[PDB]
């Protein structure tokens, strides 16, 4: 029902475009948050965006770097992250914000920020 | 299935009187949106396709096209009435944040309040 | 009459569906004041004597001796509507302007006007 | 249905407390104003307030010399006058400010500095 996207490795510096695509319901009638989860560390909220895309949100970590985006036509959103950093190594996952809570939830996708080797 | 702020509904409006407007008619919702959740009622503004210009703050235009109206119509800012989520027949719509916007302003001078 | 903002006037609410509050009751008019003289209609806020006190930030107390009513009441700013001028019977009282800032910002929040 | 009261001759400097008691209509669902005729000259709006009392505005001419202040008990209207210079000499009329217009009407009252 939540299927994401565009995960990646990824060197210090460089971006990446997430995408999650939404089926089964209207997704003409919630509001979006990505979230993230780094290894033991605990879940850190990253970014929303209301129900027709005009007003915007994000966590202070990822402020600046990151935008958020959607396409109600495609039934998608769009998280575009730029200047990645190793801190930012983590699963990413797609959620349905409404008034408080979550309730649909995507699978995640994995993004890894390192040299390498 | 949720309702949000700034969603066109159709509602059944009756009974009314005297210029109160009336029937099953859309309407827009704007209640705000934690109302929308748990409240077992909603307010709403009254959508009107007797005119499709209007000379008043109150009134805002709404294309049919976009919003999939069987024509041009306007929202009535001085018509509002809270209803009873019973009353709430099929979803039409939604509006943009522009619309929202312009729906915002509207209310604001409907009910004389200030920024 | 001359129709006021912020004045309380008794009104028949009936018929009504589900929770809305219907009946004969007192209602504060909330529309600007230009609507309150040249428009049929009249936009208010309904009063409800059977709670004293609210602790809802869309509710508004209001004390029975300033404003002479029936009771300790509260006015419901999530409880609106549209009446033809027709349906108000009496007038009762009107709000003080301190009362009516409390009246406004409670119908900032209900309607996420900010 | 409006009577002034409280004019009369004054030298520079001094103060007057022009009043306008209201009867026949409801007092309190009515702005009022202040506004003045000097012979030979035509009407020149001076102060106004608002049907509660919270709200006050003066003429230019007029503004940080006079204060309006209102009685909704007694039904009646004030304005203070100090620091009064010649220009102030005319008649002050009471009047009704309802959304746009003027309604009821005073009988004058003639103020005098020199
Ligand atoms: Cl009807």
């Amino acid at each position: 029902q939540l299927q994401e996207s565009g995960g990646g490795l990824v060197q210090p510096g460089g971006s990446l475009r997430l995408s999650c695509a939404a089926s089964g319901f209207t997704f003409s009638s919630y509001d979006m948050s990505w979230v993230r989860q780094a290894p033991g560390k605990g879940l850190e909220w990253v970014s929303a965006i209301n129900r027709g895309g005009g007003s915007t949100y994000y966590a202070d970590s990822v402020k600046g770097r990151f935008t958020i985006s959607r396409d109600n036509a495609k039934n998608t959103v769009y998280l575009q992250m730029n200047s990645l950093k190793p801190e930012d190594t983590a699963v990413y996952y797609c959620a349905t914000w409404w008034v408080d809570s979550y309730d649909y939830w995507g699978q995640g996708t994995q993004v890894t920020v390192s040299s390498h080797h | 299935d949720p309702i949000r702020r700034g969603d066109v509904y159709l509602a059944d409006l009756s009974p009314v009187q005297g210029s109160e407007q009336g029937g099953v008619r859309p309407v827009v919702i704007i209640q705000n949106d934690t109302g929308n959740k748990y409240s077992p009622t909603v307010i709403v503004a009254a959508i009107t396709g007797r005119i499709n210009k209007a000379k008043i703050p109150t009134h805002v235009e709404i294309e049919k096209k976009k919003y999939k109206l069987d024509k041009d119509s306007v929202i009535l800012l001085e018509q509002i009435r809270t209803l009873d989520k019973k009353r709430l027949k099929e979803k039409l719509t939604y509006l943009s944040d522009d619309k929202m916007k312009e729906v915002d302003n509207a209310l604001m001078i409907s009910l004389g309040l200030n920024a």
